[PDB]
Formats: C-alpha cells, structure tokens, sequence
C-alpha cells in the first residue's frame, strides 16, 4: 500500500497540496493583507503594503504552513491507503498493527529540513513578478477570488443574521421574534447602512462621533445602544457592504474588460485584488510542485524506509 | 512592548532610521538653524565688543 | 580677524532665510509641527502604541471567543470532515462509526487540535495587536509614526 | 557666574571669549551642514599643496608645536585637522572629546596627540583611499599663539598610483576646494623648493578660486636648496617677487 | 486602447507597449528640464550675469 501510495500522479499531490494551503492562508491574506490595503484609494500604496506584508510573511510563515500541509497530506492520503476499508470488505484484524506501524513512521517521518529556504526564495520570486500578460491568467485568478469573497460574505452574512435575528420573513411564517439584542442589532444596522447609503466610500473605521451619533439616533427611537455593540455590528456589516462592492468591482472587472469597445475607456477599475489573488495562486501552484517534488523523491521513499 | 519601546528609546540607532519622517528632520533643521543663529549672534556680539 | 569681522555677521541672513522656509512649510502644511526630533515623535509614537496595547487588552471576551471559534472551525471542519466523518460514513453500523470517530477525535486532540488551538489563539492576538498598531482604517492616520509601530509590533 | 566667567571673557575677551566660540560656531555649522555651501562668511587659516614635506612644518609655524603628523616618502595628512589657536598658560593643549589634557614640552603628549589624529584619520579614510574629508579638531594654546583656526588638508595628487583607487584625486580636491571655494577663506600654498617653478601642482586651482589674491599666500618650502642651487635661484627670486604666477596673490613667505 | 484595460479579461489584440516607454521618455524630459531650469536661475544666470 505504502508503495502504492508512492504511485500517486503528482496531479493529486500539486492539486491537493495547492487547495488545502491556500484554504489555510485564504483568510490571513484578506483579513490582515488585502482588507486593510483596501482602505486607501491608493493603488501603489495597496501595492507596496501587500508585497511589504507577504516577503516578511512569505518568510516566516508560508514554507512553515506548507511544508506541514505537505506532510498531513502524505499521511492522510497514506492512512486512506493504510487502514482504509476496500468498500464492505476489510481486514480489521490488521489495523492496529497498520496504525501502530503509522505512528512509528510518522515520528521518524522527519521532512527536509531545507525545503523551506527553497521555498521562500520561489514564493519571492512568485510575488516579485507580478506581470499579468495572458488574458487567462485573468480570467481563472478573478473567479477564484469570487470564491473567496463570497465564502467571506456568507460567513459574514450568517454571523449577522444570528447578530440580527430572523426578518418579518421568517419571523411571521415561523412564529419567531428577535432577542432585545437583535432588535438593538437590527436598528444599529439600519443606522449604520443609512449611513453607507450615503458615505458609500466610508473608511471602515468609525469615529467616536459616529457611534455616539448612532447612539443619540438610536436613543431618540427608545433605543440605548453600548458603543461596544455599535463597533461589534459594524464590523460585520461594513464587511458585507465592502464584498458586495469587491464582487460587483470584480463583475464588472471581467465583464467590463469583456467588452471590446470598453478596452480603451480608462474607467477606476485598477483590478489589483486580481493581481494579488493571481500570484499567490501561482506561487501556491509553484509551491506545491516543490512540495511534491521533494514528496515523491525524498519524503514518501523515507516513509516506505522507515 | 513595554520593553521594545525602552530598547528603542535606548537605541539610538533605530530611532534614527526610524523617525526619518522628512517633517523630523525640518524640525532638526530648523532647531540646529537656530543654534548656529544664536552662536552666530553671540560670536558677532563679541565682534563688535572687540572693535 | 578682518574677514570674521567683515563677513561672518550677513551668515544670519541666510540662517533667518532657512528658518523662515521651514516654518513657512510648516504653517502651510504642518501648523501642529514643532522642533519634531528624534526624541518627540518617539514618544507620540510610544505613548499611543501603550494606549492602543491597553485598549487591545481591555477587549471584550466575546469578541475573543467568538473570533477564536471561527478561526479555529476554519482550520478543523475540513480535516474532520474529510479525515474522520467521510472514512467513518463507509460503514453502516453507527456504533462502529462513533467508536473510530471518538478514537480518531482523541488522537487529534492528543497530536495536533490543541497546537492548532494555540496557533489560533496566538495568530489572533498578533491580527488583533496589528489592528491596533498598524493604520486605523480610516483617513485620519498620521504614517509618520508606523515606522516605530510596526517596528515595534 | 563661572559659566558667564569660563564660557565669556575670562579676562581674555578677544583670545578666549569668541575664539573657543568661533571654533564651536564652525563644528555646529559643520554638523549642521555638511556641505560648505553655508560656510562662506566664516573664514579659516586653510594650508593646501602638494605632497611637500613642508605642510606639516608650516602648520608648526603657525601652531608652534610639534603636534601635527610628522613623515616622510608618504603623504600623512590623510584627512583635515582643525586646530584652535590662542594665548593661555605655556605650552598647554586639549584634544576634543577625549577627555585628556596634553603637555607640549614633552614627547609622550605631542606623539599621544599625533597618533589619536592618526586614528582619526585612519577611521575617516575607507579601505582603498588615502584621504577622507572628516575633520579632527584640537585646541592648543600658548603664548606664542595668535587667535587663529588652522585646517591641515592633503595635498594635491591629480595623479593615482600604486594600487590606489583611482577616486583619490578627485577626493582630495573635493576636500581641499570646500576650503578653497571659500570666500572668506585664507589659502597656504605649500610648494615642494626641491623643484623649479615651473612645477606646481595647486597654483591653478587657486589661480581660479582666487585670481584676485585675496586669499592665497605662497610659501616655499625646503629654502636651503635656494642656496645650494638646487633649486633654481632665479625662478626663487621672480617667485619671492610674484613674477611667476599666473594670478594673484595674497603674498608669499619663506618656509 | 489603454496599458491596464487592454489586458485584464479582455481578447485585445493590440499589447501596446510603445507608449508607456515614450510617456516614460516625456517624465524623464519633463524632469530633466525642469531641474536644469531651476539650477539656472538658481546658479548659472546669476553667474553668467556676474561674468
Ligand atoms: N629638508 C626639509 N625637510 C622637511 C621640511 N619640512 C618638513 N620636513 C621633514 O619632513 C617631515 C614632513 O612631515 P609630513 O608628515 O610628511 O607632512 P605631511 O605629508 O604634509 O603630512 C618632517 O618630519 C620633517 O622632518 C623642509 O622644508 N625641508
Ligand atoms: F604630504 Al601632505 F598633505 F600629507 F602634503
Ligand atoms: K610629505
Ligand atoms: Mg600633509
């Protein structure tokens, strides 16, 4: 098993390592790399701060994560193959010894010590070339990133609507009613989205002014609101309102480049968030072939020999 | 943090490399344009004393 | 001597010239700006990076909690759902899928949830401290000082 | 009252209240600026020439004491040494920022002052150069002192052999000329009397940045080779009387 | 066309690159003679006056 374990196409191996590390690093780089960089209207400065944060992230991080993705890998797809049933028949007789034999080789299972420096000088070189001439380059690095925003808003949206409560929706055909915080949550919601439906370029972060103006807004309807709840719902509605605008930038960024005529109209459509998605694919891409480089030659042979 | 900052407002150093905001050093400038202003009053004071 | 005497006293026009430039940027772009060196903004800069580490210190629990279950959820639903509940599903006797389930679960939590508890944990003060210390998301920021913040940080 | 005493006229306004001050008003500028481009009004006892033997010795004409780096078949004067003359008690001097006091009647002290401008010179000047613009400053008093500020600059080479790197020229006339383009500036020409006139490396740098003789004064050095003709006595003589140079000319002594 | 939406998601047959090199030339132009204008009537037009 263990051998045929080894017989594995490296297409598995680049395809699972590059969707389950960057799964581990999807929200680092937009929580604390991309969100904030997208406070500023400033496209070099939303440049130069992402590739600043990911060389010294790259360094200290990425090849630590992605080695350790790439040895759970192995082992997991070495435990399918160990002690996983053949359908209804299987000999359990066999497992303890199967995972006995695992536990052994796994400690001794001791990766190459030396794939990280590889890796930090491809992930450079990976992020330090961002030149995106191919149109399908384009395309598959938008749609992935779509993904990711849209996992990010539903993970918001679902965090709200328990912030919030059910609507007269659901509230009536379920028989269900808001908590008193949902009901604060939902008033507070509605000042602070009155207040994006005008200041639509609002920074996501609020003055003072601001939460006590909700609060008087908020107290003149009967409603006393604690600051700390205004800034725990506006974090997630600013969210929701800054992904709804990424992904409608991000159609209209596809769509509109789309469009032949509309090539020459030089629109504020500075698709850098697919730039920074785009190399960051690749790089993970490199990065898994790296690993299964050094999967296949060195580190499966070492399981099979320990 | 506490002590990174004490190392920091030890180390000379860093703080240099660190506060070249262009707006440190016009304060610097404008405080060592003075200095040489007030030496230079003096000096020219004794000058005149001297003649 | 005659030369001291001659020349050096008309070096206060230039010196009155420089001073007038650099206040003259200074009322017209920095009215706030003082004799600014390397000692005073050291210390704006260390005395808000101590206001914002307390703030981050007082932060409320359930935003800890709640930040920490999602973290730490986005790093375990996929090894539980692919690592233990697919492999267990294959049989239909529901005991012997909740007995390798449980030894699977105890084995994780002997080897790897608690350092990836701890990850999460830490990761998230370090996300939370940044916020703090690097440039509020807003329009107010001063960058003069995220050279110490960050470095700090 | 003892600083308004110590840091004024202790008595000595002329030679102690604003000479000491003048040599601090010149280190603030110098740490202020970098560049002498501000330092036009204020003026200094400038010594440049080539690589005669006879710099040093000049400078010990003026600063009477052996306290400059003394050397032969070598061009010691790496980097500029600033000197702070005036009148005090016999044969007394300090060195800046080394917290020491030196006495000038005996060896141990002239030579500790030597080696630390040594030092300071070997630290100014990078690996694969001779010469560095960064200054050493002492402040030397005695009876025989007038109140000057003495600047002791490499000579001139415009020529780099011997393995050096070839920046050296340039260097040594960047660092001579933030002297020489000195207005107010007072030029020492050392010239080598071991050669006729027709040699002399500096006459047209000063010839440019002082044809009007307002600042250079042209010393020779080596004056027994004009009596053992040597040297040519009547190249000496139109030199002595300024026929020979092509400028002019602040005057010219005997070295 | 345009240098950035000629690229991104778009079938553009043109990949231009002739005129960021001759914007780049007209900046650096651009630069060069207004830093020669300012060392002129900074130095050189007072010195050939003097002259
Ligand atoms: N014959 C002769 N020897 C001199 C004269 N001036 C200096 N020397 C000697 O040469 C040395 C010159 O000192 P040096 O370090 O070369 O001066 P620097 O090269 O300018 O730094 C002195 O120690 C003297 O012994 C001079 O006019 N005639
Ligand atoms: F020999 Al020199 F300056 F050191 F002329
Ligand atoms: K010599
Ligand atoms: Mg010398």
């Amino acid at each position: 098993e263990v051998i045929s374990l080894s017989q594995v196409t490296p297409k598995h191996w680049e395809e699972i390592l590059q969707q389950s590390l960057w799964e581990r690093v999807s929200t680092h780089v937009i929580e604390n790399i991309y969100l904030p960089a997208a406070q500023t209207m400033n496209s070099g400065t939303f440049n130069t701060t992402v590739d600043i944060k990911l060389k010294q992230w790259t360094d200290k991080q990425l090849p630590n994560k992605a080695v350790e993705v790439a040895w759970e890998t192995l082992q997991e797809e070495f435990s399918r193959f160990m002690t996983e049933p053949k359908g209804k028949e299987h000999d359990d007789i066999f497992d303890k010894l199967k995972e006995a034999v695992k536990e052994e080789s796994i400690k001794r299972h001791k990766w190459n010590d030396f794939a990280e420096d590889s890796l930090r000088v491809i992930q450079h070189n990976a992020l330090e070339d961002r030149s995106i001439s191919d149109k399908q380059q384009w395309d598959a690095a938008i749609y992935f990133m779509e993904e990711a925003l849209q996992a990010r808003l539903k993970d918001t949206e679902n965090a709200i609507e328990n912030m919030v409560g059910p609507d007269w929706k659901k509230r009536w055909l379920y028989w269900k009613n808001r908590t008193q915080e949902q009901c604060v949550h939902n008033e507070t919601k509605n000042e602070l989205e009155k207040m994006l439906k005008c200041n639509e370029e609002h920074p996501a972060y609020l003055a003072s002014d601001e939460i006590t103006t909700v609060r008087k807004n908020l107290e003149s309807r009967g409603v006393e609101v604690d600051p700390s709840l205004i800034k725990d719902t506006w974090h997630q509605v600013y969210r929701r309102h800054f992904l709804k605008t990424a992904l409608n930038h991000c159609n209209l960024c596809r769509r509109g480049f789309y469009y032949y005529q509309r090539h020459f109209v030089d629109s504020e459509l500075e698709c850098n968030d697919v730039v920074l998605f785009w190399r960051i694919q690749r790089m993970l891409a490199i990065t898994a072939n790296t690993l299964r480089q050094q999967l296949t030659n060195t580190e499966v042979r070492r399981l099979e020999k320990n | 943090v506490k002590e990174v900052l004490e190392d920091f407002a030890e180390d000379g150093e860093k703080k240099i490399k660190l506060l070249t905001g262009k707006r440190v050093q016009l304060a610097e400038d404008l405080k060592k344009v003075r200095e040489i202003q007030e030496k230079l009053d003096a000096f020219i004071e004794a000058l005149h004393q001297e003649k | 001597w005659k030369m001291v005497r001659e020349s050096v006293e008309q070096q206060a026009d230039s010196f009155k010239a420089t001073r007038f430039n650099l206040e003259t940027e200074w009322k017209n772009n920095y009215p706030r700006l003082r004799e600014l060196d390397r000692n005073e903004l050291f210390e704006k800069a260390k005395n808000e990076i101590l206001d914002e580490v307390i703030s981050l210190s007082q932060v409320t629990p359930k935003h800890w909690e709640e930040i920490l279950q999602q973290s730490l959820w986005e790093r375990v639903s996929t090894h539980v759902i692919e690592n233990i509940y697919l492999p267990a599903a294959q049989t239909m006797n529901s005991g012997t899928f909740n007995t390798t389930v449980d030894i699977k679960l105890k084995q994780w939590t002997d080897k790897q949830l608690p350092n990836k508890a701890v990850e999460v944990a830490w990761e998230t003060l370090q996300e939370e401290f940044s916020r703090f210390m690097t440039e509020p998301k807003g329009k107010e920021h001063d960058d003069i000082f995220d050279k110490l913040k960050e470095a700090v940080k | 009252v003892l600083q308004k005493d110590d840091k004024g006229i202790h008595h000595r306004k002329l030679k102690k209240s604003l000479i000491d001050m003048y040599s601090e008003v010149l280190d603030v500028l110098s740490d202020y600026d970098a560049s002498y481009n501000t330092q036009d009004h204020l003026p200094r006892v400038v010594v440049v020439g080539d690589q005669s033997a006879g710099k040093t010795s000049v400078l010990e004409m003026i600063a009477q004491a052996r306290i400059f780096p003394r050397g032969s078949g070598e061009m010691m004067t790496r980097s500029p040494v600033k000197v702070t003359l005036s009148e005090g008690p016999h044969h007394v001097a300090l060195f800046k920022d080394s917290s020491r006091e030196f006495d000038l009647t005996k060896e141990e002290d002239l030579a500790a002052l030597r080696h630390e401008i040594e030092l300071r010179m070997r630290k100014n000047v990078k690996e694969g150069c001779t010469v560095s613009p960064e200054t050493i400053s002492l402040n030397v008093k005695g009876p025989g002192l007038q109140r000057m500020v003495l600047v002791d600059l490499p000579g001139v080479i415009n020529t780099v052999t011997s393995g050096m790197a070839p920046d050296t020229k340039e260097t040594i006339f960047s660092i001579s000329k933030a002297y020489m383009q000195n207005p107010n500036a007072i030029i020492l020409c050392i010239q080598d009397g071991s050669v006729d006139a027709e040699r002399s490396i500096v006459t047209d740098l000063v010839s440019q940045m002082d044809p009007h003789g307002r600042r250079t004064i042209f010393v020779l050095t080596k004056v027994d080779l004009a009596e053992k003709n040597v040297a040519s006595p009547s190249r000496i003589q139109q030199i002595i009387e300024g026929k020979l140079f092509p400028m002019k000319a602040l005057g010219y002594f005997a070295v």
